């Protein structure tokens, strides 16, 4: 879209210095699960660390999906399931209102690119795909605007 | 604006006979010459949309255009 | 779990760039179907995790396919069999 | 219960007059956020009844709003850090 918020593209970033850094010529989604957890805290970075995937448990299974080297980061792009997870996101932040995505939004996205590296990754660290799904969205709250609350005001004003 | 690519309209083009060339080479095998085939395919392929988004210079260049003259040929064009 | 995967490679230039950094000890068959070029990796000696991992590579330029493998099997098209990866280096790098 | 409470405030105003007497040895942050101020008070070294008392005392200038922490700390917008209070005494009521 061009128009997330930060926190989403962060993730994303972050994907590609483990692409590098772990090696891989394109960006694979693994990196992006490990952009997630890397960024600390941020509702997707909680969330995973929530299931008990700390960047520990994550990076250990994902360097066994891929390991050094490939430092090349041969024409660094993402992988096309990396690419997807991107997409979902967005439509993950659409359908959750955000016009603007998030790091919530990617992980959301990742479960819903269910094949994909990173999908891999928590199946393997024993954390159910859907229990990682559900963690970022019981902390994707996505409370009031436009409106307030605070209170409850009036009785006869209710029917009318 | 945008009524071609910058006229590199003819990349399109040429990528097809590429794919072709590319495409029924690999299915009979010429195999390097199949080879060459890809390569020249993907890069040219690459290279077409990397020059598609060249008049996305067109575009801030050009789009924003709704002036006098601009409208005034749509108030003439509909009547 | 599975020591044969089927991975679709959206167009060939795709497999190529993929071919040029795995080839496995997996034999392999790459068939064009729908101007596409679909790869059936077929891991032999490999273990299931061993498969996930390598997997993950080819699936850098590639993504995996829903197509059951006897539909290949049957109705496919042939491009470079047996060591099919192995093969596109060599007729396609250049 | 908890030790931190998230209030908002309909105007700046408000600010002031919840800070005219509060500060509470409970650092805290004011926000800016479609015109209302958010107002963050975090309790340490209090017990509940302490902070319970307290938040009658605040809720006079104040309302209790329904704001998610994470929420605020990630989507809001900043105007005085840990110690907001006795920022805005000065930055509101001169």
């Amino acid at each position: 879209f061009g128009r997330f918020t930060e926190r989403a593209q962060k993730v994303l970033a972050l994907a590609q210095e483990e692409a590098l850094r772990l090696g891989h010529n394109n960006i694979g989604t693994e990196h992006i699960l490990l952009g997630l957890v890397r960024e600390g805290e941020g509702i997707a970075a909680k969330a995973l660390q929530a299931l008990g995937l700390g960047s520990e448990k994550i990076q250990k299974e994902v360097e066994s999906l891929i390991g050094r080297g490939q430092e090349m980061s041969q024409t660094i792009h993402y992988t096309p399931r990396a690419k997807k997870v991107i997409e979902l996101s967005m439509d993950e932040a659409r359908k959750l209102g955000h016009s603007y995505v998030g790091t919530e939004h990617i992980l959301l996205g990742l479960i819903r690119e269910g094949e994909g590296v990173a999908a891999r990754v928590l199946n393997n660290l024993g954390v159910s795909l859907n229990k990682a799904r559900q963690q970022v969205l019981q902390l994707l709250g996505s409370n009031e605007t436009g409106s307030s609350a605070a209170g409850t005001n009036s009785n006869a004003n209710t029917p009318t | 604006s945008f009524t071609t690519p910058p006229n590199l309209k003819e990349l399109e083009q040429k990528l097809d006979e590429v794919r072709k060339e590319k495409d029924a080479a690999v299915q009979s095998q010429e195999f390097e010459k199949a080879a060459s085939l890809r390569d020249t395919e993907q890069r040219l392929r690459e290279q077409v949309e990397d020059t598609k988004k060249s008049w996305k210079e067109k575009q801030g260049q050009e789009n924003s255009e709704v002036t006098v003259d601009d409208i005034a040929m749509v108030v003439s064009s509909w009547t | 779990q599975k020591l044969q995967f089927v991975l679709r490679f959206g167009d060939f230039e795709d497999v190529i760039s993929l071919s040029k950094l795995n080839v496995n000890g997996s034999k392999t068959t790459l068939y064009s179907f729908e101007n596409r070029y679909y790869l059936y990796v077929d891991f032999c000696n490999m273990t299931d995790e061993e498969v996930e991992n390598q997997l993950s590579i080819l699936l850098e330029y590639a993504t995996e396919s829903s197509i059951s493998i006897h539909r290949l099997e049957e109705y496919g098209k042939l491009i470079i069999s047996e060591h099919a990866l192995e093969t596109i280096k060599k007729h396609f790098a250049s």
